[PDB]
DNA sequence: CGCGCCGCAGACTGTCTTC
DNA sequence: GAAGACAGTCTGCGGCGCGA
């Protein structure tokens, strides 16, 4: 009940006064995220086309417009990946397995009035050969399953079930164990020809593609997966008699902070600003913690940084102009020690290759 | 009246005999060689009575006025002149404020220097800002010095507020202060930089350097070296090189003068000359006790060789010139750097974009091809849940075979191997700090830059090495001039001068940017841009270290007048501020002025980054830039003189004539409507025959000639030969300078070889240096070159001393001339700019009728008798209407046009309603 | 003129084959592709890294897509004025203070009442009046600059000053297409009046401390547009007359080119060279760099036509791996700028890739 | 007018470093 | 022992501003 609040304190999530019930949260209908949700959730999509769009060889993104062109709010991305299929078959020289995903907000409705809430979600429509295609939707079974493990902190709160339905003989659907409960955060639907002749009346010819030197009606397997929804249940995992989110160090909006205190108020301010420059020029996040002129108690001031997804804080003293040590404190190992400012890079570079590096 | 224009002279009541040998002789000159009968369209005559003339009349008129002005300084300099002084204190005060010591250097806390006699030099901390540092100053009884409050811990507040030095009372008399240059001491005062006029005036001993006993920078290089061609070499002796320790040695043969051996204002910290106190300033007095004696023996000399009292009432004049600015100056200062500074990086970037074009040019072998760029050394070195098969290991098994050389070897020539060398020389060293990708270290300067975005027509001898510089560039070993190019480049022997022959080298060639046969290449998107952007920042790359850091003190809202407040466009946060130009008055061997960033040409022209200096001069809400051009102020001058020593008449010389008949619309004027028709291009042959005339001789006029534009050296002279048909036709002697004349240099000339009186108009010598009792010079245009130039100053110290005796008599306000370059702005504040247009056209009139009176003829042409259009604007403009480049417009500022008037005096009383 | 066959060639442009100006500048296009998205993404993360992060006082703010005061959002400003509040309030009351963001906006358009989406960044700054002008200079100035870098030509880009019809002093900035010069920002000087419209209940609690006494703050308004901005990059970044040397190449800068590395194979025929690939793939996304998959294609038989459509997709480096890689190892290495053939071990690559990268961001 | 710092540009260069 | 690097070294040609 509390995380709510405190993700909303430390800028981790928007006001509670239109989304106080997590119903609104879960659903389209939440009062947007604050800057920290921002960052995280723009982290995990980042990370999620890396492992799957990057990752992948043959599969290249796809955008789809926030809403329907017709012939109303879009409701989902198959629809522009199925359309712009044709082009690809011939732009991606007959890519028979190859696949288009793309992470973006669609709308859904909530229901007086029922209002349309938009939610962000990562829709991959992947083309198969049909002699494998099923087993094809299996391989994303397993790839898809590595990402539960990709940042969360246990992975056996993903499970993974089979589903059958007229339109799908094959399908998969994945549920995250939230501390409310289960709920569904992935699912997979295997469907034939029958969307192609839907879209094309009788477009064999451009429905039918090159595979294995073979004229073959690609299956399109779709998988859809909860981006915002994915992201809350990664960060609920995360927490676990102090209040402190050790969430993933890749998604963390914030890696490390940097802190003034126990020193020259000009000395401070320029390490401050090198550190910031550095970490700005390296690609490492770095939060402005600086420029505090409050000076409430440390304690206060790691608790607000823990809670703030910080990997690690930097607190600049009268050591740091004496031999260039600085306090640097690791919230998940709990201790703090002496570094140096030169090594500070180095370090993070390192935290950040362990991290993502399994 | 409406005799050949005219009108109803109010001056001079009765006489006006017209002579009739001299009327037909002018008639007779005029039809010969000339236009005589034109169709004379009258103007409207102006019946309005002038203000009384107090003398008999006008130049005894003028006489008075000038002696009402000029009488208190003038016996405050004397009286400076023979008081007696007691020698230098032992040792100086450290307190703040000023101090006399006097009785056995008692020291006192005196707050002000009251008595109107002072020295007063000044010395500042360069490195440290503008700022005052310390001053010492000879009033006539018992010496003063004053502390800068700038060697005191803390106090570190900008914006010049109450950091120059107080010299003038309360006022709960007037005063005169000397110098070298003390228009560099009228700064660090904080009373000349006042909205309202100030009561001081200033004298600077290196204008009377000029004014007597001085030289021409051409002579003055001969001086400072010495210190056809072949001089008497005997007026080294008799002039100094306008400086404090060289005119003290010419003008008393006492101990030399010695310089600062370290130099701690020039280079230095405050620190150091706070260690250096006692030595810095006794030398600051051995400087003010020998600016005292060389201005004792100076100003008795100066009046003996000035005596007219209106030219020295000028001069005390034009030394309180004051350019009001606002935030816009700041808000310009910064627009300018700023696109200085993206404009160089843009540049800078096309040359990058272009270097990489060319390194695309060797994928085919299109290099070779290519008929430029290929000079260069070119050259290459020839340096189901399975994982991986073997996982990102066989990197690990790969390594090397100690091929690397380490890691010094590679980088700084040997780095990004089998690229061009120009290319690798061109790359930052990979051993470096700050590495930046691509050939970043490619500037202007460089012998690759030239050869893409400068092609042009790709100079055939343009190869550098020995001479170098510029070649043929144009028509008319082997490709001497081809279009394919591929030039041998055997040895510098080509058909034509393949080397700098001339050798032209003073800020040249950014006019030529515009057409001239000098272009980039029109394939390239960047190319041509990159040409535009150097021609757009070459002014501000010139000019930028003087337009910035001018000295600006930002008036606060107490210092400002109650017309800025209780105004529309009174209060608001914007900071009011003045510049006082530190103009030094005489600056050249002629008594003009000399300042060299705001009394300069500064067109305000399009495509320039650092334009629109003089523009936003803004005067203060409340108040506008009454202000006018004199029309053709030199060449009525030289008309007049030559119309009064021939005849009497106005109309005499075809040079009047053409002066006053012609017009700028659809009329023959002398300039841009009559030298282009006879001479060549536009606004150039403009500047020819301001040079011609004025002062210069033939060669110069050929060399500006060939700097227009491109001519044979045969071509030139057959021009020149051609052009002086026609014209003066100079040294001809045994005529009674003769031949086809039309145009007089036998006045100037006449006059410059007339021993000690030199000036018609007030009487005033030249100098002791080219005067002609002593020597003779060899080349005489400087002589000619002065007569004009001084002939102007005395135009505008008539102008000064008419325009103080009307905002004296009727009351207007403001009083602050802005006098650049024969253009006179006054500031002369609301509800009064149409009473001053009328005081300006009046003041001209006057100016005019005493040029005539004391130069030989009575009658003065209305067709200049009064100014074209006085301009009333709000900022300082070539025209009311006018715009500017690095912003959007001025109209995007707050200025709004403004009424150039003339004929529309709807105020017709020149005293208040 | 008509370049957008290069487009069609590469997705960076929707799924509908008929493009003409007025339908990509309307913003009602269909969408864009993977290239598209890639290079807005860069984009976005260009300017937060230019405005946000890099000057203190600024902190990324967000808009819903609906104002429930149900109808999609037409600006990002009412969002930061919601927020306002709170976001002063984390801060030490410092008047002084920045609010940035970027997202989706749907804008009526009407062409002869039509719906087009348009990516708009928006910075909301609070300022005290007296310093309201030259921090709106600083402002549009440092913006001009980050438009002219990402910019092979920047001429093209411009702004112009204007007067609302309020007597409010503004600016806009625009590019100058081949068609015409379409606008792409506008600034807004406001005192307040916005702010106090939203809450006018009481002022007080509005006011902010510049010093010892407080002053009622003054509010800027810069909202530009990308999805435009993007296809001004692209029309500057392609270049035609007189130069005897024709090639079809799309010179977008390395820090928002879509794609900064391809990989490939030779002829070999030994083979094995994949895994080699592979790891030297992962190597490099593991940093941050992306890579286009180029070894999987084959039977094309000419290297010259496969570089000059990764040009088309500004690939900044193509890197070539064969069969003296394993032994002696020695990359063949491609560079867009400058189609120079180098060799490179596969050590020190990812590391040279990583500075060059950085050494552009950084000039 | 013009002249000596001044300031980069371009080429030289004796000596350090590597294979 | 032979070749490349390098941090100095000399010359040149724009240019500025002087001199309290």
């Amino acid at each position: 009940e509390a995380l709510l609040e405190i993700c909303q304190r430390r800028h981790f999530l928007s006001g509670s006064k239109q989304q106080l019930s997590r119903d609104s949260l879960l659903s389209g209908c939440h009062p947007g995220f604050g800057p920290l949700g921002v960052e995280l959730r723009k982290n995990l999509a980042a990370e999620w086309w890396t492992s799957v769009v990057v990752f992948r060889e043959q599969v290249f993104p796809v955008d789809a417009l926030h809403h329907k062109p017709g012939p109303k709010l879009r409701e989902n991305l198959l629809h522009g990946a199925l359309e712009h299929y044709v082009n690809c078959l011939d732009l991606v020289n007959k890519r028979l397995p190859y696949g288009l995903a793309q992470i973006g907000v669609c709308f859904h409705p909530v229901f007086g009035v029922k209002s349309i809430g938009e939610k962000t979600e990562a829709s991959l429509v992947w083309f198969t050969p049909p002699r494998t295609s099923n087993q094809w939707l299996d391989f994303w079974l397993r790839h898809r399953l590595q990402w539960w493990r990709k940042f969360a902190m246990s992975p056996s709160n993903f499970s993974s079930s089979d589903c059958q339905d007229e339109e799908g003989r094959k399908g998969n659907k994945l549920y995250y164990n939230f501390p409310w409960g289960k709920e569904l955060i992935e699912t997979l639907w295997n469907l034939g020809d029958h969307e192609l002749l839907h879209m094309y009346p009788g477009n064999v010819s451009k429905l039918h593609g090159r595979d294995g030197r073979k004229n073959v009606v690609p299956c399109v397997l779709s998988v859809n997966g909860d981006l915002d929804r994915g992201m809350l249940a990664y960060l609920y995992d995360s927490f676990q008699h102090r209040k402190v989110l050790k969430l993933h160090p890749c998604l963390a909006p914030i890696k490390v902070a940097l802190d003034v205190g126990r020193g020259p108020t000009l000395e401070l301010r320029q390490v401050c600003q090198g550190l910031f420059n550095e970490l700005l020029e390296n690609g490492i996040s770095v939060w402005p913690g600086y420029l505090e002129t409050m000076q409430s108690s440390l304690e206060q001031l790691y608790s607000k940084y823990d809670e703030m997804s910080i990997l690690f804080t930097v607190l600049v003293t009268e050591t740091t102009l004496e031999n260039g040590l600085i306090h640097l404190r690791s919230r998940d190992t709990t201790m703090k020690e002496m570094m140096h400012i030169s090594k500070l890079k180095d370090f993070l570079i390192k935290y950040i290759s362990s991290a993502k590096n399994v | 009246m409406l005799s050949r224009g005219l009108h109803e002279q109010i001056f001079g009541q009765g006489g006006e005999m017209p002579g009739e040998a001299a009327v037909r002789r002018s008639v007779e000159h005029l039809q010969k060689h000339g236009l005589w009968g034109q169709p004379a369209v009258p103007l409207p005559d102006v019946e309005l009575r002038l203000p009384p003339l107090y003398g008999d009349n006008l130049d005894q008129h003028f006489r008075l006025l000038a002696q009402k002005q000029s009488l208190p300084y003038l016996e405050a300099a004397n009286l400076l002149l023979q008081a007696q002084l007691p020698p230098k204190p032992p040792a100086w005060a450290w307190a703040e404020g000023w101090t006399r010591y006097g009785p056995e250097g008692e020291a006192v806390p005196v707050a002000i220097p009251e008595e109107r006699a002072l020295v007063f030099d000044v010395e500042v901390c360069l490195a440290e800002g503008t700022c005052p540092t310390l001053a010492v100053a000879i009033s006539p009884s018992a010496w003063y010095s004053w502390c800068s409050q700038r060697l005191v811990e803390e106090r570190y507040s900008w914006t010049s507020q109450l950091s120059p030095a107080d010299l003038i009372p309360l006022e709960v008399q007037e005063q005169l202060v000397v110098g070298h240059n003390v228009s560099f001491d009228r700064a660090h005062i904080r009373e000349q930089y006042l909205i309202q006029g100030s009561r001081m005036r200033f004298l600077d001993t290196m204008s009377m350097h000029m004014a007597i006993s001085g030289l021409s920078s051409f002579q003055r290089s001969l001086w400072i070296a010495a210190k056809p061609a072949i001089s008497s070499w005997d007026w080294l002796d008799i002039s100094s090189v306008n400086s404090l320790a060289e005119v003290h040695r010419l003008y008393v043969g006492g101990p030399p003068l010695e310089k600062e051996p370290r130099e701690l204002f020039v280079k230095g910290t405050m620190k150091d000359i706070r260690e250096n106190f006692q030595d810095l300033m006794q030398y600051c007095a051995q400087d003010v006790w020998a600016t005292h004696e060389v201005f004792q023996q100076q100003l008795p000399l100066f009046l003996e060789r000035c005596p007219h009292p209106v030219t020295l009432a000028g001069m005390l004049e034009m030394g309180v010139s004051y350019l009001p600015v606002n935030q816009n100056w700041e808000r310009y200062l910064a627009e300018a750097q700023g696109t200085y500074e993206e404009l160089q990086r843009e540049m800078k970037k096309s040359l990058m974009d272009l270097a990489n074009d060319a390194c695309q040019l060797l994928s085919g072998e299109r290099y070779k091809e290519d008929p430029w760029l290929w000079d260069l050394e070119w050259d290459l070195q020839e340096f189901s849940e399975e994982e991986e098969f073997q996982q990102d290991v066989m990197a690990r098994a790969c390594l090397q075979k100690l091929k690397g050389t380490t890691e010094l070897l590679p980088k700084r020539p040997q780095h990004l191997p089998g690229h061009p060398g120009w290319y690798r020389k061109l790359c930052p060293r990979l051993d470096d700090p700050a590495w930046t990708p691509g050939p970043s270290l490619l500037s202007l300067q460089m012998r690759v830059t030239p050869k893409l975005m400068a092609l042009t027509w790709d100079g055939f001898p343009l190869h550098y090495s020995e001479r170098h510089g510029w070649g043929y560039l144009v028509p008319g070993p082997y490709n001497d001039v081809d279009i394919p190019g591929c030039w041998f480049f055997k040895l510098p022997h080509k058909d034509g001068n393949s080397c700098n022959v001339g050798s032209p080298f003073a800020k040249d060639f950014l006019p030529k940017m515009e057409d001239g046969t000098l272009q980039a290449g029109p394939g390239g998107a960047s190319g041509p841009r990159a040409l535009e952007i150097n021609k757009m920042i070459s002014f501000w790359r010139n000019a930028h270290k003087r337009i910035s850091s001018q000295m600006v003190v930002w008036l606060p809202r107490s210092a400002l007048p109650r017309a800025v407040i209780r105004h529309p466009d009174y209060d608001e946060e914007g900071l009011y501020g003045a510049i006082l130009p530190q103009v030094v008055t005489a600056g050249t061997i002629t008594r003009r002025a000399v300042e060299p960033t705001w009394l300069t040409a500064s067109n305000a022209r399009p495509d320039r980054v650092g334009s629109e200096l003089k523009a936003m001069v803004q005067a203060p809400p409340g108040y506008t830039l009454v202000g006018a051009d004199v029309d053709s102020q030199e060449l009525w001058i030289a008309a007049v003189l030559g119309d009064a020593h021939f005849a009497g008449m106005h109309g005499c010389t075809a040079f009047g004539w053409m002066t006053l008949q012609g017009r700028k619309s659809r009329g023959t004027d002398l300039h841009s409507k009559t030298a282009t028709t006879v001479g060549i291009s536009r606004e150039h042959a403009k500047i020819f025959n301001y040079g011609r005339i004025y002062g210069a001789g033939q060669p110069f006029a050929e060399r500006l000639l060939m700097q227009f534009n491109h001519r044979l050296t045969q071509q030139e002279a057959a021009e020149k030969a051609q052009q002086m048909y026609a014209a003066t036709k100079g040294l001809r002697w045994y005529r009674l300078k003769g031949g086809t004349e039309s145009e007089m240099f036998n006045k100037l000339e006449s006059i410059a070889t007339s021993d000690i009186p030199r000036t018609p108009v007030l009487g005033c010598c030249i100098s002791r240096a080219l005067e002609p009792s002593a020597v003779q010079e060899e080349f005489m245009t400087s002589r000619v070159n002065w007569v004009v130039q001084s002939s102007a100053v005395d135009y505008l110290h008539l102008m000064l001393v008419a325009m103080k005796w009307l905002f004296e008599e009727f009351a207007i306000d403001g009083r602050f001339c802005i006098s650049i370059h024969d253009e006179v702005r006054y500031l002369v504040r609301e509800e009064d700019r149409y009473r001053a247009a009328l005081a300006l056209q009046i003041t001209n009139l006057l100016t005019r009728c005493m040029f005539a009176y004391k130069l030989g003829l009575n009658d003065l042409p209305q067709s200049v008798a009064f100014f074209s259009a006085v301009d009333i604007d709000r900022c300082l403009r070539k025209e009311v209407t006018m715009d500017c480049k690095t912003p959007s417009n001025p109209t995007g500022m707050e200025r709004r046009y403004g009424i150039p008037q003339g004929e529309a005096l709807d105020i017709y009383q020149i005293i208040e309603l």
